[PDB]
RNA sequence: UGCCUGGUGUCUUGGGUGU
């Protein structure tokens, strides 16, 4: 049931690189993640994102 | 503040009358309904007690 | 090729609300009751009181996009000092010998009087004026 | 809220191309060329490196809009040149200049030093 | 010592190569 | 209180150019209500 | 609140010149001196000095809320 | 001090200039030449002291046309600035801070009073009047 | 409150801004407005693909859909769905697809005085967040960009669309039948530009003005020769005009009765779309009838005349953009020879209403008849007082230059009059409350400063100096005292005349 | 300070502004057309003053009722090189040619006001409606509709 | 054919005059060096600890304007073209900064010198604040008092001036020509005298006056430009203007790539 | 196999914004 939802999140490519968020909209393959930096809410597709878990950041097999 | 409210209004209330000056501002003021009924005091005017 | 040419004397020259506008008026040495009055552009060809001009009008410079005339053609305009080209908007057959040709240059006016044997030719759309001083 | 991303203004999308040039059939020997993610900078360098070309009869440019980053130029030679060499021409002589105004800078610089 | 204490014509020897009543030096405090 | 070095050298600044002002702005009146008055 | 870093105007960095200023103030120096013995040349750049007003002291002076 | 009514019966200077007897610039006084002599026996502080808060915060108000010193006097209640020093230990509705307040270079002395020197609610723009590109009309 | 005005759903609402490179018929809408309004859309066999695009795509991305709607009436929102790309669309469905371009757009300002406050205009999407209006739509709107806020709904019919873009068409309402003359022309800094641009001493380079050509999107790609041909080419802004101006244009005017050959340039005359001579101003390209605009929309329709808009603004802004216009403190200030000209003016006026106040303290007044004394005594001051001002203002305009930048707007006639330029240079001139001098509020005078009994002009309300000379404080007193009258005369008329307008409508 | 209220029209970046001689671009252009009309000399005025007091590092008193002229600001404002009247030959920020008439270029004050658009910016599909009537509610707060 | 003539030299500024170019090139080169020369400012401030009296993001928008320096900034890549996850030390350069006040009276002011470069690329100069001398304390961040810290680690990244205007190495390049007006490019607006109304540029030396007599020239261009370069210090002056040339070399050399490619 | 939520008072009053 979708379990990085709520989730805070790095992006790893693209235009924002390392910048931190949590997963708002989990469909498919295509992630709307809020970011803390600007006031703002992105699309983002699975590939580009690091899960935050108890031992640092892992990769989209969360 | 002039309670003559919106009711039976006049032009007369609402202007900047002569014996104003010195105890009141004649630049402020507010706009629409208020006009002319609020007033402020001038800067050094006072109220006798 | 030339449809009108004569030799002019300056008399009054008027700059007034311009700087870079005159209005001079002139009248042929050949023959009087020929009056020209003109529009021209001081900076580029500056004129002065009792100054002799030779003022020719053609109806075509050789002898529709605008170019940049290259080095090596030559045309008409290589004898003067000062052409413009403008649209005749007026053709006054006013009285027995009295005829006004007015020209506007774009915004720059000239009027023409004179009998109607020299200015008979003159009835086109547009005219060339070539001034040489 | 709806204010676009600033790097827009110079990073260019994998779809858009950077230079679409179109024939202008209106008159002869002419196209347009609409460059993307340009401005000013680039555009009257271009416009007064060509109108001193003998060949190029008409040479123009307009940006549409400030809050778009783009500008679109029109182009018309003489009927032996080919508008796109041109155009490379220019390119070239702009790209030469640079290098010596670089190359005496530099020497200059080191001279005063 | 100042400006003031220089001999007039002294003073007419310093030539720039007066105050105005409305040019106020800054403050930070005011008053009141 | 202990102010901060700042704020003292803020109160020195501040006596110091009222003190310039209240005399250099008063000698400037002087000195034109009096041609004023000639004229 | 606290002076800016950079000139707004033309962008020079003006923020590591205040407590020069005020030093210069401190030894009687008038305001335009003090401004043009800093290499402030543009109005831009000496309306940024010069129209300060030094609010952080005023903040500071109210006990901080952790300790 | 004196009320609305007792001033009915005075005769007030505007200046201590006017209680003694050719350039463009400079602004023309009432000659008053009804009066062979004048008993004056007020004078005005300063006449700038007839405008309140909101109004003294305009510079050169006298050149101006009065209905934009009205405007001013309302529109200068809505600038955002620095209300109180305490702003973070309150809790309002709404609260709007400006970064970097400058004080104006074209003051007015009442402003001392106003205490607007040190919660300013402005800045200080170099404006430039020009029709650069059509998007200021 | 319920059935003659309702609310209504599919609107917005917000700031309004000016965009000199948009059409006449065009409105920017922001993104969000534009993902939030939605149209429906019917699913047929020439949009089934675009369609289904827009579907996929999502209510996130533009172009997008928001919902999917089936024949008996369901609604399939595609936010909840998670299997929108498993979505297959059968004609005779709907789908609210987001607000695209060309999509026409009911726009409005409060309060709507008459149906040009009404106009339908064509999306744009664009980025920020302000509605952006070409500024020659600013005068039926009667909207300026200090704050004012505009309505925009959204028709959600093919009938309903069609009736919008037949009917309340931007350049359908270019006339108005209320005086048969247009309601929208030149405005502001174009009219400025255009007055600027076409003096009989402009003159433009080759570079310039191939630039200049390429920014009208009517022109046909032919360069015209320039008015001087040698020794250097140049071009008039005339001939830069006339290349905005549809050909076969004949337009006609005659100015103070100038001649053919027009030495000061005034006067008009267009010759197949081609200016001969005469300044273009506000008698030309203004809202006036018989101008060009009114011409254009009489011979060449809606269509050409709502070109003709867009043509002349970018042309004129870019000539302006690249020559430059200011105005400054120095553009109010007359020489020592005009100074002693208005000062010597206004004594002469002061000593005439002292010679009047004589005549009657010593019943020598003539008495207008219908009037008492005091009455024909009032009229007869505040007549000389009004001539002294109109007489002074006079003089001060007749020593401007042509330089002058408050010259240049009151001739353009953008911005300005010559009560302006009189009362900044010259005298502010007479106060009036409710239509006389100002009254004596005191004990038999104005103010306490004044002696009792005192008729002087300046005791009474009448302004001797300028706003760039500054108001002594009784003089700043009266003025605000006339300014307040008009303010409270406004905020009362208003009420009054809506009553009046609600009456006749009904 | 005057009663010239406006929105930003557009923003342009620091290389698109004009600039004058010595490379000092506007934070802030406004049009030429405000002011006739609506003869707001003060603003001009102060303009000038605070462009002598930011030059000399002094602050100008603009005192209503006084004595100060223009004139004297104006030979101020020339002692210290610049022209008597606030003008500056200004040059073009696209092109870099010089502008054939003069702009008017100086400091003023200034205020920010509490109306921003994201605050009125408003719009409505489809949402709550009134129990009674069942008309779109009134609001911006509460998704409501417009009139 | 294009010359440079150098007036003045200095690290943060250089005055020099061009000849023989165009004015369209000049200022494609001004505005080059304005807005589109690669430099290295703080781009991510993530906040550990923040007891001060500022905001947040008060202190990191002041952090995003303080000048670092950008010599070796060619090396380095941008963000988002290096495939790294997350950041490398190819592409970002960390640096951190903790000011505390110890003691229960005073004021601690915090500065930029307080900036530590943590790590960064290989032996390439970039990253470290500007400072004007080894005793220069620098740009003044924050103020603290008893009991207050500050801890935040800053990551620098290379941008350009388009996207923000922290990134821009130039403070305000003065530009000028034609001192006499021979041209008559602009129009003098006067009272009574246009010539002793308006100041002397301070360039009008080194152009011989016209001749009373002289006629106007309709063949002249403007030949002779005057510029100064101000810098903030990241870059020195002859570097923002070969970096400038550079820059738009690299520029016009893409056109011409697009261009043949196309075909 | 553990499986995802749309539902928002009312009435007064005050202060404002654009005409
Ligand atoms: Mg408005
Ligand atoms: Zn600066
Ligand atoms: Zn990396």
């Amino acid at each position: 049931r979708d379990p990085t939802l709520n989730k805070t999140v790095k992006i790893r490519q693209g235009g924002y690189k390392g910048k931190i968020g949590i997963v708002k909209e989990a469909n498919g393959d295509r992630f709307r993640v809020e970011l803390h930096n600007p006031n703002k809410t992105i699309p983002i597709p699975c590939s580009f994102l690091l899960i935050e878990s108890t031992h640092g950041w892992v990769p989209y097999e969360d | 503040n002039t309670p003559i409210g919106r009711d039976g209004k006049l032009a007369k209330p609402r202007q900047l009358h002569n014996t104003h000056w010195g105890l009141v501002c004649p630049a402020e003021t507010p706009e629409g309904q208020a006009c002319g009924l609020v007033k402020n005091l001038s800067l050094l005017s006072g109220i006798s007690i | 090729s030339a449809l009108f040419d004569d030799i002019f004397t300056v008399q009054t020259v008027d700059n007034g609300r311009y700087n870079k506008v005159s209005r001079i008026i002139g009248i042929s040495t050949t023959n009087s009751a020929i009056k020209l009055t003109l529009d021209i552009n001081n900076e580029m060809f500056p004129v002065s009181q009792d100054d002799s001009l030779t003022v020719t009008l053609a109806n075509s410079l050789s002898l529709k996009s605008w170019r940049p005339p290259k080095p090596t053609d030559k045309s008409l305009a290589d004898d003067y000092d000062y052409v413009m080209f403008g649209t005749v908007y007026k053709f006054e057959e006013g009285d027995e010998d009295k005829i006004k040709v007015y020209v506007s240059f774009g915004g720059l006016l000239m009027c023409l009087e004179g009998g109607y044997k020299s200015l008979a030719s003159l009835k086109q759309d547009n005219l060339y004026i070539l001034i040489r001083r | 809220m709806n204010a676009p991303d600033r790097f827009e203004l110079f990073i260019l999308p994998d779809d858009v191309p950077k230079l679409k040039i179109t024939p202008d059939s209106r008159v002869p020997n002419c196209i347009i060329i609409k460059f993307e993610r340009e401005d000013h900078t680039l555009a009257n360098l271009l416009r007064e490196e060509l109108a001193l070309y003998p060949d190029v009869t008409f040479v123009a440019y307009k940006v549409e809009h400030p809050l778009f980053a783009n500008f679109v130029m029109r182009l018309q030679t003489e009927e032996g040149t080919r508008p796109k060499q041109a155009l490379e021409r220019a390119c070239a002589s702009i790209i030469n200049k640079l290098k010596t105004l670089d190359h005496k800078f530099n020497e200059e610089w080191n001279i005063k030093n | 010592l100042a400006i003031e204490n220089l001999h007039p014509d002294d003073r007419l020897l310093l030539v720039d190569p007066s105050p105005v009543f409305f040019l106020r030096r800054p403050q930070y405090v005011s008053d009141g | 209180v202990v102010a901060s070095k700042a704020s003292s050298s803020m109160l020195k600044i501040d006596q110091r150019n009222k003190k310039l002002n209240n005399r250099f702005i008063r000698k400037a009146e002087m000195a034109a209500v009096e041609k004023r008055k000639l004229r | 609140m606290i002076i800016p870093v950079r000139c707004f105007s033309c962008g020079k960095v003006v923020g590591d010149k205040w407590d020069a200023y005020l030093r210069l103030l401190e030894e009687g120096k008038q305001e335009g001196d003090a401004l043009d013995e800093l290499k402030l040349k543009r109005y831009c750049c000496r309306r940024m000095v010069l129209t300060h007003v030094d609010l952080i002291e005023k903040f500071l002076r109210y006990n901080p809320l952790e300790k | 001090y004196v009320d609305g009514e007792e001033e009915e019966t005075i005769m007030i200077a505007m200046t201590p200039e006017d209680l003694q007897t050719n350039d463009t610039a400079k602004r023309i006084k009432p000659e008053m030449s009804t009066s062979s002599h004048h008993t004056f026996t007020h004078c005005e502080i300063h006449p700038s002291m007839i405008l309140g808060v909101a109004a003294s915060i305009i510079p050169f108000p006298d050149h101006n046309q009065s209905p934009r010193n009205t405007y001013q006097s309302a529109m200068g209640k809505q600038a955002m600035g620095v209300f109180l020093t305490n702003y973070n230990v309150r809790m309002d509705t709404m609260a709007n801070i400006l970064y970097y307040p400058q004080k104006p270079l074209a003051k007015t002395q009442a402003m001392e009073y106003l205490k607007f020197r040190e919660l300013p609610a402005g800045q200080n723009a170099i404006v430039a009047i020009a029709c650069y590109s059509g998007y200021n009309q | 409150g319920n059935l003659m005005g309702k609310r209504v759903d599919f609107s917005a609402r917000t700031v309004i801004s000016g965009d000199p490179n948009l059409e006449l018929d065009q409105v920017g809408v922001p993104i969000s407005i534009a993902k939030t309004l939605s149209y429906p859309e019917t699913v047929t066999q020439y949009n089934i693909h675009r369609l289904t695009e827009y579907v996929r795509n999502g209510p996130n991305e533009h172009p997008g859909a928001k919902y999917v709607i089936r024949d008996n009436g369901d609604r399939i929102d595609l936010r909840y769905h998670k299997r929108a790309g498993d979505i297959v669309l059968q004609y005779g469905w709907k789908v609210e697809r987001h607000l695209m371009d060309d999509d026409p757009v009911l726009f409005n300002r409060q309060p709507s005085l008459h149906k040009m406050s009404m106009m339908a205009h064509r999306v744009k999407v664009m980025p920020y967040s302000t509605f952006r209006l070409n500024l020659s739509v600013t005068s039926p709107y009667n909207a300026d960009f200090d704050g004012d806020e505009m309505n925009l709904h959204v028709p959600q019919s093919e009938e309903t669309r069609a009736e919008l873009s037949q009917l309340c068409a931007v350049p359908l309402q270019i006339v108005s039948p209320q005086s048969n003359k247009p309601v929208m022309g030149i405005v502001q800094d174009t009219l400025c530009g255009v007055r600027k641009m076409t003096l009989r001493d402009t003159f433009i380079e080759y570079e310039q003005v191939m630039n200049m050509l390429f920014w009208v999107p009517s022109w046909d790609g032919v360069v015209p020769q320039p008015a001087i041909l040698k020794p250097k080419p140049l071009w008039t802004g005339k001939q830069l005009l006339s290349i905005a101006i549809p050909s076969g244009i004949h337009l006609q005017r005659t100015d103070g009765g100038n001649s053919l050959l027009s030495p000061k340039d005034n006067g008009m005359l267009i010759v197949d779309g081609k200016v001969m001579f005469g300044v273009v101003d506000k008698k030309t390209v203004g809202s006036g009838g018989g101008g060009l605009i009114h011409t254009v929309m009489r011979e060449k329709g809606p269509k050409i005349c709502a070109e003709l808009f867009g043509n002349i603004q970018k042309v004129v802004n870019y000539w302006l953009l690249h020559n430059g216009f200011s105005i400054g403190i120095g553009d109010a200030i007359a020489d020592a020879s005009t100074m002693k000209e208005i000062t010597h003016a206004i004594s002469s006026a002061k000593e005439q209403v002292q010679e009047i106040i004589y005549k009657a303290q010593h019943n020598e007044l003539e008495l207008k008849p219908g009037m008492t004394l005091r009455e024909s005594f009032e009229g007869e001051v505040s007549r000389t007082l009004n001539d002294a001002r109109d007489s002074a203002g006079r003089s001060a305009e007749m020593n401007l230059k042509d330089l002058n930048n408050v010259k240049q707007m009151v001739s353009a006639g953008s911005k300005g009059s010559f009560i302006n330029i009189a009362q900044m240079s010259a005298c502010v001139g007479q106060q009036m409350v409710e239509g006389k001098r100002i009254a004596f509020g005191f004990a038999d005078r104005s103010l306490p400063h004044f002696t009792k009994d005192d008729f002087s002009p300046e005791s009474k309300g009448f302004v001797e100096n300028s706003y760039l000379r500054g108001l002594t404080p009784q003089e700043f007193f009266f003025h605000a005292m006339a300014g307040r009258e008009g303010l409270i005369d406004t905020a009362v008329k208003t009420a009054e005349t809506g009553y009046i307008q609600r009456r006749l409508v009904k | 300070r005057h009663g010239q209220k406006g929105t930003i029209g557009v923003t342009y970046r620091h290389e698109d502004m004009p600039f004058s001689a010595e490379g000092i671009v506007p934070d802030l252009i406004i049009n030429p057309h405000a002011i006739p009309s609506r003869m707001t000399v003060a603003h001009l005025i102060e303009c000038l003053l605070s462009k002598v007091g930011s030059i000399r590092g002094y602050e100008g008193d603009a005192t209503p009722f006084t004595d100060l002229t223009v004139d004297a600001v104006s030979n101020l404002l020339r002692d210290n090189g610049y022209q008597s009247r606030g003008f500056e030959v200004m040059y073009n920020g696209h092109t870099g040619k010089k502008l054939m008439a003069q702009v008017f270029f100086g400091p003023t004050y200034y205020q920010r006001l509490r109306h921003m658009v994201d605050d009125k910016i408003h719009a409505r599909a489809r949402g709550p409606v009134q129990v009674l009537t069942r008309q779109p509610v009134e609001g911006r707060s509460r998704d409501g509709g417009l009139r | 054919e294009p010359k440079v003539n150098i007036i003045n030299a200095q690290d943060d500024e250089v005055e020099l005059m061009l000849s023989d170019v165009n004015l369209s090139l000049a200022n494609s080169l001004r505005r080059t060096m304005l807005a589109e020369v690669p430099t290295l400012a703080i781009d991510l401030v993530e906040i550990k600890m923040n007891t001060s009296v500022l905001a947040d993001e008060f202190i990191s928008h002041r952090l995003g304007l303080i000048p670092l320096v950008s010599e070796d900034v060619e090396e380095m890549k941008y963000s988002r073209d290096c495939t790294c996850e997350d950041y490398c030390d190819e592409c970002s350069v960390v640096l951190e900064l903790s000011a505390r006040h110890e003691g229960e009276e005073g004021t601690t002011d915090v500065y930029s010198s307080s900036l530590i470069k943590v790590s960064g690329p290989g032996n390439l100069n970039v990253g470290e604040p500007v400072r004007r001398d080894d005793y220069d304390q620098g740009i003044l961040l924050c103020k603290l008092r008893n009991h207050q810290e500050l801890n935040i680690r800053c990551i620098a990244k290379k941008g350009i001036a388009k996207e923000h205007a922290k990134w821009s190495p130039c403070s305000a390049i003065a530009f000028e020509y034609d001192p006499h007006n021979k041209l008559k490019h602009t129009d003098f607006w006067f009272e009574v005298d246009a010539k002793k109304e308006w100041p002397d540029s301070k360039y009008a030396t080194w152009e011989e006056p016209p001749k009373p007599g002289e006629v106007f020239d309709y063949k002249a261009k403007p030949n002779r430009f005057y510029m100064t370069v101000e810098t903030t210090g990241s870059l020195k002056a002859n570097q923002v203007f070969s970096r400038g040339i550079k820059t738009l070399q690299e520029k016009l050399a893409n056109v011409l790539f697009e261009l043949e490619n196309s075909r």
